[PDB]
């Protein structure tokens, strides 16, 4: 559970990326989806599923609003991404297996574009911050 | 495991790209920093220590062992395995982690040339390596 | 992967003494009740359900190939695993996830019989046949 | 997170298996040490690490006592393990990665002593249970 050092350290390294989310999500998903094919069948309803596909970009961004709306809800991401917990779990039926595997994707997609940024000490809460995210993203499902 | 020739091409790429001085040392602390717990192993800040330097530099030699032999990786290994598990005690998880901090700072330093393609490649390498490496 | 001959026997022996249709619908229905969002594969009350029977029974018969051929499983599995991965969409999480099913239903029959080394051999067995399910 | 229903199925389950306490406490240390033996470096200072010997036996009853003790503590887990977290993070140093492993050999335990009880809705909430112990525990990590 994170710490108020891991809470400014989420909210520090959020003021200095949140101005690119847009193009972190883009790029998160279509790593994604390329280097871990079992995602794929989650979105095969879309046309175009490629690194460049608007349909790609467009969910990017609705993915990375999921991240600063927890960033926001940091003191409680149980209950700020319950109902997002709910639609990943009955609606879509995404397999919960896959919440680390985008986070891991994020994290490699923030160090390719914020090298400065992204060091060790900002990774580790970071990753504390993420896993949270995984931990409140499943809590519906069973 | 089976590799195409796209994928042979590109992960000898890499590593004929990579200064293995400088990417050694970052990948090993960022990893005693991420997961504290593999602080142990060393004990005998972290970014500064030559001790911890002098083995990542080590790990990316050994890799470089597997990129010569990618067809006979499990036996490549064989030595290293007994070593890890058996004389210094690592568990076989830490590798995994070890793997995850190699790639997010290679990816640091490629930046727009770790592209999606690249990162899998890279990814399935290491996988395979520390299948060897938690085995024996 | 490599097997010594205790191994193979005990293996062997846990195959010969099990009833397939027994074991097979308890395995896949406690696995449908413990992880959930495994029963997506199966739209179209979970213990009593004859499909997820045929399926658990199914299971059991495909594991039995690969005791027949223990020293060539990941050719063995070539077929179901492009099956249950490019047409059924099976996530590979979900195969470890049967897999610690099959084990626990395994020894809640054999009882005492249920050794330390027969759990170890039963679950290499296991963990061979999910690398090669979970590959193609 | 557990809900009521549970709670309930563990306080049921551990009425049931709490009178064998000791002896699935040690057939779960031996089988942890012989299928996994990258734990037994941990147990090197014992003389005898033998599914017998006396102080596997011994050790047996202390974790279930950790269990015994997370049952009754289960409302607010993190809470009630913060010290046995302490414990195993910087004086023991255990690495976190064997809390699972020790959890699906207690499970396995369970189930070949109890066959009749362990059922699959006992097992689905013990099994909730046993994750939320090793969060507690590998709280104190970083
Ligand atoms: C970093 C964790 C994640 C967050 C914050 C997140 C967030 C969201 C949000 C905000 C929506 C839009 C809700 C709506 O439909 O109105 C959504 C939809 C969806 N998500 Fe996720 N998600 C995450 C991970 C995943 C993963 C790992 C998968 C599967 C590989 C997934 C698959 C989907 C699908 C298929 C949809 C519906 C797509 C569509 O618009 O048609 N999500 N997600
Ligand atoms: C990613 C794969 C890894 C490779 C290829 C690797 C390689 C090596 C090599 C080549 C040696 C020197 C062996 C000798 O002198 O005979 C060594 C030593 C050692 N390794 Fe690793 N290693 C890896 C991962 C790890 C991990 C994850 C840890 C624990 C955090 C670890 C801890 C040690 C220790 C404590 C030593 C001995 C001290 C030293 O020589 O600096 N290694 N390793
Ligand atoms: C432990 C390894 C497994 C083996 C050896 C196995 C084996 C099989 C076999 C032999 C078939 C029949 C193929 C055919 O008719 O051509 C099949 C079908 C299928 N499997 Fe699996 N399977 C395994 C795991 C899983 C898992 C974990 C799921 C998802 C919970 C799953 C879902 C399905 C579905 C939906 C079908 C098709 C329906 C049916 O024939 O009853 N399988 N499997
Ligand atoms: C089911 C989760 C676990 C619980 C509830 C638990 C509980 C305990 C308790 C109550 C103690 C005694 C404290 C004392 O020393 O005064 C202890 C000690 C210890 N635990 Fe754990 N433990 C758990 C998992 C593990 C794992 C997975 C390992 C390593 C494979 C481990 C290794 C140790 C060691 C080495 C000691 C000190 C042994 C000794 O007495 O010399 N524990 N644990």
């Amino acid at each position: 559970s994170l710490s108020d050092k891991d809470k400014a350290a989420v909210r520090a390294l959020w003021s200095k990326i949140g101005k690119s989310a847009d193009a972190i999500g883009n790029d998160a998903l279509s790593r994604m989806i390329v280097v871990y094919p079992q995602t794929k069948t989650y979105f095969s309803h879309w046309p175009d599923v490629t690194p460049g596909s608007p349909h790609i970009k467009a969910h990017g961004k609705k993915v990375m609003g999921g991240i600063a709306l927890a960033v926001s809800k940091i003191d409680d991401l149980k209950t700020g991404l319950m109902e997002l917990s709910e639609q990943h779990a009955y609606k879509l039926r995404v397999d919960p297996a896959n919440f680390k595997i985008l986070n891991h994707c994020i994290l490699v997609v923030i160090s390719t574009m914020f090298p400065k940024e992204f060091t060790p000490e900002a990774h580790v809460s970071l990753d504390k911050f993420l896993s949270g995210v995984a931990l409140a993203l499943a809590e519906r499902y069973r | 495991v089976e590799w195409t020739d796209k994928e042979r091409s590109i992960i000898s790429d890499i590593f004929s790209h990579m200064d293995y001085d400088d990417i050694g040392p970052k990948a090993l602390s960022r990893c005693l920093i991420v997961y504290p717990w593999t602080q142990r192993h060393f004990s005998g800040a972290i970014i500064g220590n030559a001790n911890v330097a002098a083995h990542g530099i080590k790990v990316l030699h050994g890799l470089d062992r597997g990129v010569k032999n990618m067809d006979n990786i499990a036996a490549t290994y064989a030595d290293l395995s007994t070593l890890h598990s058996e004389k210094l005690h690592v568990d076989p998880d830490n590798f995994k982690l070890l793997s995850d901090c190699i790639t997010i700072v290679l990816a640091a330093k490629m930046g727009h040339a770790f592209t999606a393609e690249t990162q899998g490649a890279f990814q399935k390498f290491l996988a395979v390596v520390v299948s060897a490496l938690g085995k024996q």
